[PDB]
């Protein structure tokens, strides 16, 4: 999820953006 | 070309990226 992602690993912004819920 | 954010940052960075919430 977000956090192997964008904390684990650099993420770009739009990675980011994809994790959110819609 | 890249971010990388743990803890609250993280989760504060989801708040203000995320229009209608986030909730793994």
């Amino acid at each position: 999820g977000v956090v192997d992602s964008c904390c684990r690993n650099s993420c770009s912004f739009s990675t980011l953006r994809a994790y959110c819920d819609s | 070309n890249s971010l990388r954010a743990c803890g609250p940052a993280l989760m504060d960075m989801l708040r203000v990226a995320c229009p209608n919430g986030f909730n793994s």
